[PDB]
């Protein structure tokens, strides 16, 4: 065994190990491993990516206009956010402006992304490591109707209903068939809600497996469908027409109707279910606000996303503020530049992947993605992995570090940027989510912060839709209805070599593409995905990643059965085909 | 009265098909879920983890051996020994046999397990391939997409449910319900492909009255699914009425037959 | 003035004359006289049609295979009925027998058209007869929340739900455009629901305007459109392809799907909101059980209704019972033969046509329709009506008779036949809820009693349309998918000279449809609808219609305003476009 | 701020537009009606009847003479003295000429206010007429169908109340926007026209795969309105898609032009 300092922690792979492999209820393929000493607390941990696809190699040659559509599919999760990222990189690249409406509406695919991802995160993927859902059978439904009707307007909250939902779980777990619930971990001392609580926000799982369905009509009035919604280079496809011959064929006042009623939806639903539940989830885990902090109280990553003022991506242009700290110096938010070299690097000396040099960092117009299934002496085989070898290549997803500094990015991460940079609505927002909690700032740097962010971030997207298609509506009466600028289009009118950077703020974090082309194809498309952050491995200094930090120092209550590491796995909403791509 | 058992692995995949099947209108997919199918293992929705999940599903495979429904999403990697893919420490591959070897039948969801998708285009660096290359002794219906329609989704798994039989299939194991026919055979734009009436430049006139995208590279004349007809999330849309030519995501290959943007 | 007897009432059109013209929340356009005595009680009422169109006319010289399409435009209240007694009637004519499944989906086209009907007639049209609107202003929240969950297990009732559509009221209200609500009955000492059941239903006046659109997505699936939806002679059009090629182009998996949830939808909205709000109605309105009675202890008329064995309209198939009642004599149900001369007859001495003979009645094979507009010494003019002479003639509404009979139609008769007939589901349906208000039997045969046996008919309909799914799909199972006979379908194949008639319960009554074809063309095409029989107007006898004998003898608490003339008329659920067509 | 003033008479009808309107998926009709709009007179839902109806009536054209809107529903009959339809013991054209003379604009929902749909049919017994055929000197728009589609009539209301101007109008009337192109020059059976595939008796094998209308009858060729882009019933259906032809339901005279099932 061995042991290491590196960022205040002492990693030491003494003791018993523990792996999580699959890890569930995330997207994709994740292992973790740690180390426990004799106080049943984590003293090594250990994040691995168990897949990879490999497209920045499938998108060598293809045509740039073709990117956004293949990368889109790194991941259906967070969909669209890729080819966000990728259309403005390749607009970047030839130097293309899209009209304002082109701008708005992708604004609006974002927002609708943000609500749909983090209504499903808080409620499929997490939720279950909050509330006991068999223990929910034990409540009284006329308790559990006044619990609702005291957090909640919502109107859904009838003792009936409770009770209904109650008999339904009742009579799908009689026969043994509990599905997704069986062999989980409940009756562990970690879940502290009373069985009204539980009973409330199984229903309201419910209801949330329901309605995100709904949210996603946007996508598919300006994108044809979801998943996996079109887009062009050069603005969007869906052509505007409210008032002339064929309105039939476009985007008319029908549609946009539609899009105005599912907007009105998803700001109620999200301010009325998930905001209340998530304080209860804060109100009744409380210690939580001290468990998981990991890189928060560190180093802390945004790119800044939603550019108000079309083809602007500077800081008076982005809704949602971009900066780093590092160091622990929230006084000090910092400038991003992802063109800089020495600022975004990857690191593979402990993932697998072949550079020339595996202890220097690459930037990624300077990025290879050369795969090399490494994983030395895992005491078993190279199909068979027992322990991974965290002292030599343990991932498949590369260690991004920013001016060589180990990042945490995402929704807490946002937060605390655009708090410190004396973002008004953030500060007002924060102090009041805080004192309602009755817990210093401090408290939002945990895993409980993690989650709390998440949900507030449903809350302001929701908020941004309505302003979005307001800004759209405006353009549309004063008769600006352009959707797509295509001067550009055609490769003949394209620079011989050029190259571009595309970067949003995706549900997870920081995103960015960076493409090169040449002679009218991608030459290079290198992606370093919010995930590739916060479960990357350790680079060259040992220096650890925000998954394994936030899981360092965590006790356990019953090693044999993971509640603690899935609840700080999970509130960094891990996409294992984001981190891989 | 007992529910079908269900197992749902994922191989390599972007997880586009769980996240098509929740979006099912009718039936919802909480309704699937709680009354027509046993979903008895699914890595993104279960509360189980590790050696709990690991748990289930052994006892699921070998409980209801030769009765249970093997959900496919995604593909097995061949390359470096199916390490590409790893579950529970193995390639997944191995997990993908097993499962495959005590189900009664296999549901191939996706262009991924059907065909390969994304990830299988060239120069496919993983070998990524498609469910039926490694599986060969299992009927394996192909529902391909990327991802497949929710409404099209549910509709095969209540017909399985409701009918008690497999759909009818094409020659390539596809449903011929929802797969018989090809997308520019039931496109409301169909007249002005007849009539020569095409979009010449994104946002030109034509674009604005829902002249046909062939000129702008619409795979829709090569393409079998039923998104002309059928439509997508509870029939608000589908790629061609939002103004973008298909990109051909239900078939073989479509990622390797030239640009998005090249007509047929 | 004068007095005379008939069916124990004395009509006296001496003393004051009251005027409501128009009458609103109903289909179309009526006139209503009445006199009152010193003791604010009616002696005389005089029910007017004020419209007619002439559909018999129009019919002549078609091709009865498009008759269905021309008769569904008798009214887009009760859509797709005409539809649905014109092709049974075409068929009868011709003699065509449709496959099972066409039979099963026209009973799903009448029972969604029975669901939807009966819940917007509630809310839209009779509700705010007994809910006061402005004095929901006056309710308190949480008041209102546990009368709600005290009745129903419905999910939406938190105190901040009442809050939230109460303050909606208030901001209506607050710009002095009351809209709908202006001008009406407010504070009128007949409302005498509790300020929290006004809010109740004032919630669920708005919850069912919002939900019915959802009801008719059945007709859409089936039918291609709500209102009007298509339908043949033959069958239905709506082929379906369940497991072959080209299923996308039918009526497959994915469209039986969306009825499916479309039925559950509807069940529960019509058992959860509307069957509660009318039992409340009731609990809060008992005096309203001994007013109204008019033909209802008397004479009753029902043809019956869905017919469950295909082509078979006889007692052993139709599932919603057939007779009439006379004289009060409910241990006699007799049954109706829509052929025999001496039963259905229509009067025209009190009615704006010409017969040969107008002291006697025409059955509908025999039936003229030659419009005479001789409303006679009126008080004006006959173009400036102040009071109608209904000693002469006085309507656009024939003066439908069974046997010589005045007869009452709609959902009270259905239950009352029903009942008195020994259906097991009927009696307990009615002895339960007329139990649940501690009333007697006769308490139904009332104005109250046709409001809640309507809700009542809404909870059977839904019931109905579950089991004629499931009917449908046994069948698809096993591989029956005919939807169309068309043996018959060219008219060279018809008989040269061939007479049919097609019945049904529409929502408001007996509906028939009598046809002629001569020569490939309609000869003949007389309607008799179920608002004919109930707004009726005199025989030569003298002898009052149901609307004319249920006003009889009320009390008028306030003459200048006809809340009590009201509340009995929009009981029938009067729809005057059916009535004259 | 308050809402535009709105009064909805009814001639000669069946109401389903009315029915129609009601069903708007998206506004709700509850929203426009509580927040888009201030409907200050319609019989068919308001609470006053007789003279208090009456009194509204008075009340509105007078308060707001030249600032309402007046949807018309359903037509005059010139018949009779006007007396086949009755409001307030006189002809109903004198309610539609004291109602249109303080209107700012008139909308004529459906065929009846449009064109007469069907009791202006042969032998049209009432002489029933349409609006523009009495009243000459107002802004018409016409939105024809019997009825329209209930998200055509709540999309143009929300046109107007947005954009605070008229919709542009065909030659007849008729908002560009919903009747600007035919139905068959957007319906999804186009292809199996184009093809020569056409259903030839009802229930035959091309009925059950979708193939075209037009030997049984369908007048999508010479119909304008929006049933095969925008459908029925938030987007579920329209008559083709159910195995109908077209009637012709939105053009002048449909009811007249022949048999529903003669071919074009
Ligand atoms: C995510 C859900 C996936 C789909 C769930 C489907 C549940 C219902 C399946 C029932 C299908 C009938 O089952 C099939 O019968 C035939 C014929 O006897 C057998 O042969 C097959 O081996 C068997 O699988
Ligand atoms: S848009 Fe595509 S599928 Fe539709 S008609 Fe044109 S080429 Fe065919
Ligand atoms: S069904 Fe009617 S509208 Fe459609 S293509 Fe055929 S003829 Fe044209
Ligand atoms: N959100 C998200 Fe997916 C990840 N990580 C991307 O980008
Ligand atoms: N219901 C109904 Fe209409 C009437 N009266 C018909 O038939
Ligand atoms: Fe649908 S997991 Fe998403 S990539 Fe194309 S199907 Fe695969
Ligand atoms: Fe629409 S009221 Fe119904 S008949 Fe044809 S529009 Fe008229
Ligand atoms: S891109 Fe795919 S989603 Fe349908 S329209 Fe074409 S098959
Ligand atoms: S009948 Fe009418 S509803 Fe549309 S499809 Fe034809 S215009
Ligand atoms: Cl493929
Ligand atoms: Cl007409
Ligand atoms: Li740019
Ligand atoms: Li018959
Ligand atoms: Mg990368
Ligand atoms: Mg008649
Ligand atoms: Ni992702
Ligand atoms: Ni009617």
């Amino acid at each position: 065994s061995t042991q290491y300092e590196t960022q205040g922690y002492t990693i030491n792979n003494a003791g018993r190990r523990l792996v999580v492999d699959p890890i569930t209820r995330i997207e994709g393929h994740m292992r973790c491993e740690v180390n426990i000493n004799d106080q049943n607390v984590i003293t090594n941990a250990v994040s691995c990516g168990t897949m990879f696809r490999g497209l920045e190699i499938i998108l060598q040659g293809r045509d740039p206009r073709d990117a956004w559509a293949f990368v889109e599919r790194i991941c259906g999760v967070c969909t669209g956010v890729h080819a966000l990222a990728s259309v403005y990189a390749i607009e970047d690249a030839i130097g293309i402006k899209v009209p304002d409406n082109a701008n708005i509406i992708r604004n609006i695919m974002l927002a609708t992304l943000w609500c749909h991802d983090h209504l499903v995160h808080f409620y499929q993927l997490a939720g279950m490591d909050w509330i006991d859902v068999l223990d929910a059978l034990k409540a009284d439904p006329r308790k559990t109707s006044e619990l609702a009707q005291s957090l909640s307007s919502w109107p859904k909250s009838s003792p009936g209903y409770f009770f209904d939902v109650q008999n339904r779980l009742k009579k799908f777990v009689e026969g043994g068939q509990l599905g997704i619930f069986r062999n989980g971990y409940w009756g562990h001392p970690q879940y502290k809600l009373p069985p009204e609580a539980n009973l409330m926000g199984f229903a309201h799982y419910l209801e949330a497996l329901d309605f995100q369905r709904e949210i996603v009509k946007i996508h598919a009035v300006f994108g044809g469908k979801n998943p996996h919604p079109n887009w062009i280079v050069g603005g969007m496809p869906c052509a505007i027409n409210i008032d002339e011959s064929g309105a039939v064929g476009a985007v008319n006042m029908e549609r946009l109707n539609l899009v105005q009623s599912i907007i009105t939806r998803t700001a109620d639903f999200i301010n009325n279910v998930m905001i209340p539940d998530a304080l209860a989830i804060g109100q009744f885990n409380k210690p939580w606000s001290e468990i998981g902090t990991g890189l928060s109280d560190k180093c802390v990553l945004s790119y800044g996303a939603f550019p108000d003022i079309a083809n602007d991506f500077g800081e008076k242009s982005l809704l949602m503020p971009g900066g780093a700290v590092i160091n622990g110096d929230f006084n000090n938010v910092l400038p991003v530049d992802l063109v800089d070299p020495q600022q975004v690097q990857e690191f593979v000396d402990h993932a697998w992947y072949r550079y020339p040099n595996d202890q220097v960092g690459r930037h990624p117009f300077d990025g290879i993605t050369d795969p090399w299934y490494n994983p030395g002496d895992v005491k078993g085989s190279d199909t068979n992995i027992q322990q991974l070898n965290e002292q030599e290549r343990y991932s498949w997803i590369k260690a991004p570090r920013w001016r060589g500094n180990a990042m945490e990015v995402g929704p807490l991460a946002r937060t605390l940027i655009a708090y410190h940079k004396g973002d008004a609505a953030t500060v007002e927002s924060v102090d009041r989510m805080m004192s309602a909690l009755n817990l210093p700032l401090s408290g939002i740097q945990s895993t409980l912060g993690r989650i709390l962010c998440r949900a507030h971030e449903a809350q302001w997207a929701a908020g941004k839709l309505q302003y979005f298609f307001d800004k759209l509506m405006t353009n549309l009466k004063n008769g600006n209805l352009a959707t797509a600028s295509t001067e550009k289009w055609e490769p003949a009118t394209w620079p011989t070599e050029c190259r571009g950077v595309g970067f949003t703020e995706a549900p997870r974090g920081a995103l960015g593409h960076w493409a090169a082309i040449r002679d009218g194809k991608i030459d290079l498309y290198q992606c370093v995905v919010p995930t590739t952050w916060n479960a990357s491995p350790r680079d060259p200094k040992g220096q650890i990643g925000a998954y394994e930090a936030a899981l360092m120092n965590t006790k356990m209550a019953i090693p044999e059965q993971p509640l603690e590491i899935l609840r700080t796995l999970h509130s960094f909403d891990p996409c294992l085909a984001c981190s891989t791509h | 009265k007992p529910r079908i058992p269900v197992v749902w692995i994922h191989g390599l995949e972007c997880t586009c098909c769980t996240e098509s099947f929740i979006r099912s209108a009718h039936p919802l997919a909480k309704d699937v879920i709680l009354s027509l199918i046993s979903l008895d293992y699914d890595d993104t929705l279960m509360a189980a983890a590790g050696t709990q999940a690991e748990e289930v599903f052994e006892d699921i495979i070998t409980q209801y051996n030769g009765k249970y429904i093997l959900a496919v999403e995604g593909n097995p990697p061949l390359g470096e020994q199916g390490m590409f893919c790893i579950s529970s420490g193995r390639p997944f591959i191995e997990k993908l046999k097993r499962a495959a070897a005590g189900a009664s039948a296999i549901i191939a969801w996706g262009t991924c397990a059907s065909w390969g998708c994304v990830q299988a285009a060239r120069p496919n660096p993983t070998q990524a391939t498609p469910i039926d290359k490694v599986i060969t002794d299992k009927p394996i219906i192909k529902v391909p997409g990327c991802p497949p329609i929710p409404d099209v989704m549910s509709a095969i798994i209540t017909y399985m449910v409701t009918f008690d039989r497999l759909p009818d299939v094409d020659r390539m194991g596809r449903p011929l319900m929802f797969y018989g026919q090809r997308i520019h055979d039931k496109c409301y734009r169909r007249a002005h492909f007849d009539a020569g009436e095409f979009v010449q430049s994104w946002d030109d006139d034509a674009a604005r009255k829902g002249y046909c995208l062939y000129k702008m590279g619409c795979k829709g004349p090569c393409t079998y699914n039923a998104c002309s007809s059928t439509r997508w999330n509870d029939g608000v849309s589908f790629p061609i009425q939002s103004g973008h030519g298909c990109l051909g995501c239900a078939e073989n290959g479509f990622w390797d037959r030239g640009s998005f943007y090249s007509r047929v």
